[PDB]
């Protein structure tokens, strides 16, 4: 609902949205090969999931 | 330390290490080799990228 958005703030003023209550799911995200640029800090991307 | 020993203008580009791997070592065990890690789930084949 919030990435398949056509609208994608300013960088000064840019949209901050919260995710809480649900069940996230990394693993198919990373997988789809879509993406140009993908890197994480703290944590590795394959255990997210 | 070994500032003075290794440390060469430009850098050691002979000194290797293993940030990725398919599974945890075993004590005392060694593992030299160079396959390609799959960390997306679709098979490289030994393709980089």
């Amino acid at each position: 609902e919030v990435f398949n958005a056509t609208r994608f703030a300013s960088v000064y003023a840019w949209n901050r949205k919260r995710i809480s209550n649900c069940v996230a799911d990394y693993s198919v995200l990373y997988n789809s090969a879509s993406f140009s640029t993908f890197k994480c800090y703290g944590v590795s991307p394959t255990k997210l999931n | 330390n070994s500032n003075n020993l290794d440390s060469k203008v430009g850098g050691n580009y002979n000194y290797l290490y293993r940030l990725f791997r398919k599974s945890n070592l075993k004590p005392f065990e060694r593992d030299i080799s160079t396959e390609i890690y799959q960390a997306g789930s679709t098979p490289c084949n030994g393709v980089e990228g």
